[PDB]
């Protein structure tokens, strides 16, 4: 669903990970 | 040819520049108000805000305190009222 | 307190209200957003901004002279002349006269175009016949 | 309501010293001219002020006009007899009117005109009052 | 000799000198390689037929179109340069080298070219219009409360939102039917409307004359850019790509006009391929704008580095303090 | 009866709607600022 | 600079056309400036 998941933010996303 | 009987441009020029400066409000500062906006499953703050109504129209005001008193922090810190504002999928 | 809860109530209110209109009416995925929707949208906003600009930005019959008169006197005495004129030595340029009229000023440089913004009825003559009037009684 | 309601917050009697009347044919020298000052004046009786009153009976719906006014405001100006001035034009320009008179074609306008001249101590917005009614004749 | 032209009818309000700029902004800006042999051709003879008859009628109207005295000076400069490129054509070999068809033919290989050698000017076209925009708006103190230079406005508005549509969309076929309609309408509302109303003879106008100049740069620009064609990245902001003190100002230039940003911003939502409503799409630009001058001020100050706490420079705190005084 | 001697409106009614305006933020935008005004030992 | 390159994503997901990156970024970006801590967690000195 569009505004379900324009939504679904969380934590995980920032990650400490940067991975380059 | 005689023609039958038919300041306010610095007024003009105000209203204008201030009417500008009252628009900018919608583009120049909505970053900053997100942490109330974007919000899913609002059911729980509304819950809180009847039931601090409901207990007003009774008279248990020490109630009303608590409910006020749990408002206010939910307002007083964001991540809290991320963890409050859960989709709650089951 | 007070004010702060009825604040915090509307905004929760109205964001229950859109959030029970997006569960009504729900849109798959990201395909796009209804061109008729975004049109209207803009189009309105183009609207009302240049109402609100521009529209502030928004804002003859002929007559004839009933009496004439002239009078000409010598420095601080009574005037020697005078005489005026009514509806009667008031001549109204006769149509094929005032053609003579246009074409008499034919050799001018460039005082025509002056006369051009007038016709035939705004433009008359008036006659003084011969004597005085009045009498002169210094 | 102090902010947007106090925004919304924002007679002598006289009588006239000088009375003239001119009445006067066409575009010649006027031929009669009368004024009155303070003697012709007459301010009306109280009994003749009701006699006044009264004599308007049988008038429809004139009466509740002149009910705004008083017995002061209201006055009569008496003018007699003869002209003070004399007639003076000149006897060429009596040829002049005597035959633009005969001619069936053309018309000849009389017009009377009446002047107030109201001023003292007490001030008013304008000084004199002026005005005339202008006809043809038979 | 696009500009001995376009002067020569700045100069005369004739209808011939006003025949030829729409061949030259319809016909010749148009041409993939190079205008052809038969344009130059047929100007040199339109010349040649003008300064004849313009002769003729020296011995015996309300269009104006001719005086009859004075001079023939700017049709023999047209004339000498229309010949002087003849002959450096000639001198290269540029030179040498029913009717529905050939018109069709030509639209279309323009429209659908064998190869596009694609660039973006939509920048200088917006400064010619926005320059444009400048002159009719102070030509309020002088020439056409006035009636015609509030519809003048109404269409420079008009075609520059316009204009912006059509570049967004990045469409070629919109943009040359755009063009047609556009200078038939701007000539022909310029040179038997406006000098009629409220107006003395053009020719002495002078400020209409400066706006219908830069408007033969802006359609010079317009027709230059439908030549090349369109590239394909057509989304990114004009200035924000070097985090420096001019974008900084600039972009703070630009943000200061009152209707400009916001403007800017639901023109462009309303003609974009995507599918956030107009609040996420302020949002995001809002965001956008603040991310980007906080990036050029730590730019800024990474590159002029300050040691520790020592002082504040007395002569930066005297400027600002003094500048905040006498504004106030 | 001669008495003796004794545009905006449109400015009444913008400056009017500015105060408006200007109240209005005294109750549409407190919310937000609570983070900083609900504080006890400061 | 980590915001700033989110940002240049976003416009360039919406210049290509693949709208589902779009939406997931948008996503991204609105809970980033919808806590600070983890706005202070994503914007650190990054000193190495």
């Amino acid at each position: 669903d569009h505004a379900s998941m324009v939504r679904s933010g969380d934590y995980y996303l920032f990650e400490t990970d940067s991975e380059e | 040819k005689v023609s039958p009987p038919s300041g306010i441009m610095g007024l003009y020029a105000s209203v204008v520049l201030v009417i500008g400066k009252f628009v900018r409000e919608f583009f120049s500062g909505i970053s900053h108000s997100i942490m109330f906006e974007e919000l899913p499953n609002v059911d729980r703050i509304l819950k809180l805000c009847t039931d601090i109504f409901l207990v007003r129209e009774t008279g248990e005001l020490e109630l009303e305190e608590d409910l006020y008193a749990k408002l206010i922090f939910l307002y007083r810190s964001p991540e809290t009222m991320i963890k409050w504002t859960r989709e709650k999928t089951n | 307190s007070w004010i702060c809860v009825e604040d915090i109530y509307a905004h929760i209110f109205i964001l229950k209200c859109w959030r029970e209109s997006e569960k009504r009416y729900p849109q798959p995925r990201g395909q796009k957003k209804k061109k008729a929707v975004k049109y209207g949208m803009g189009g309105m906003i183009i609207v009302l901004l240049i109402c609100i600009v521009w529209f502030p930005l928004l804002f003859g019959v002929i007559n004839q002279p009933l009496d004439v008169s002239v009078t000409i006197t010598l420095g601080g005495y009574q005037p020697i002349f005078t005489m005026s004129a009514q509806q009667s030595q008031l001549k109204v340029m006769d149509n094929s006269k005032y053609n003579e009229f246009l074409k008499s000023f034919g050799p001018n440089s460039g005082a025509m175009q002056f006369l051009e913004n007038y016709e035939r009825e705004d433009v008359t003559v008036a006659e003084l016949e011969g004597n005085s009037n009045s009498l002169w009684t210094i | 309501i102090c902010i947007v309601w106090f925004p919304l917050l924002f007679g002598v009697i006289n009588q006239p010293l000088d009375v003239s009347v001119t009445i006067t044919l066409g575009g010649y020298q006027p031929i009669f001219t009368m004024s009155a000052q303070q003697s012709q004046l007459k301010v009306m009786d109280n009994s003749k002020y009701n006699e006044f009153l009264k004599s308007f009976g049988p008038n429809s719906g004139a009466m509740q006009f002149l009910e705004n006014y008083e017995r002061e405001d209201v006055t009569v100006a008496e003018l007699e007899g003869n002209s003070n001035s004399l007639w003076t034009i000149s006897p060429p320009s009596k040829q002049k009117m005597i035959q633009e008179l005969t001619d069936p074609n053309s018309c000849f306008s009389v017009v009377f005109s009446w002047s107030i001249q109201r001023n003292m101590t007490l001030g008013a917005k304008a000084e004199i009052a002026t005005d005339k009614l202008s006809f043809p004749l038979a | 000799c696009y500009f001995v032209i376009i002067l020569n009818h700045m100069t005369s309000a004739s209808i011939i000198t006003l025949l030829l700029p729409i061949l030259i902004f319809l016909w010749a800006m148009l041409s993939v390689p190079r205008p052809s042999r038969r344009f130059w051709m047929m100007a040199i003879v339109y010349t040649e037929v003008a300064i004849v008859v313009k002769y003729f009628f020296q011995f015996g109207n309300i269009i104006g179109v001719e005086k009859k005295e004075g001079y023939v000076l700017y049709d023999l400069i047209q004339l000498l340069a229309l010949f002087f490129h003849r002959s450096i054509l000639k001198c290269h070999g540029l030179w040498d080298e029913q009717i529905y068809v050939p018109i069709r033919q030509f639209f279309y290989d323009l429209i659908h070219p064998d190869y596009s050698a694609v660039t973006d000017v939509y920048v200088l076209m917006f400064l010619a219009d926005t320059v444009d925009f400048i002159i009719i708006v102070f030509g309020f103190w002088a020439f056409g409360v006035p009636g015609p230079f509030l519809v003048m406005v109404l269409i420079q508005f008009g075609t520059m939102v316009v204009d912006r549509a059509l570049y967004l969309r990045k469409t070629v076929l919109g943009k040359v039917i755009f063009q047609v309609i556009l200078v038939f309408g701007i000539h022909f509302w310029m040179f038997f409307i406006l000098p009629g109303v409220t107006e003395r003879k053009f020719s002495q106008n002078l400020v209409a004359q400066l706006w219908y100049f830069v408007k033969c740069v802006y359609f010079g620009l317009s027709a230059y850019q439908i030549r090349c064609g369109y590239p394909t990245r057509v989304l990114g902001n004009f200035l924000t790509k070097s985090y420096n003190y001019v974008n900084l100002f600039l972009f703070q230039g630009f943000r200061l006009v009152p209707f400009l940003t916001e403007l800017r911003a639901v023109m462009d939502w309303v003609w974009t391929d995507t599918t956030l409503s107009l609040s996420s799409w302020i949002c995001v630009e809002d965001i956008y704008a603040h991310i980007f001058i906080l990036k050029c001020w730590r730019e800024s100050e990474k590159r002029y580095p300050q040691p520790r706490g020592q002082k504040k420079k007395k002569a930066v705190k005297y400027g600002m303090g003094g500048m905040i005084i006498v504004l106030l």
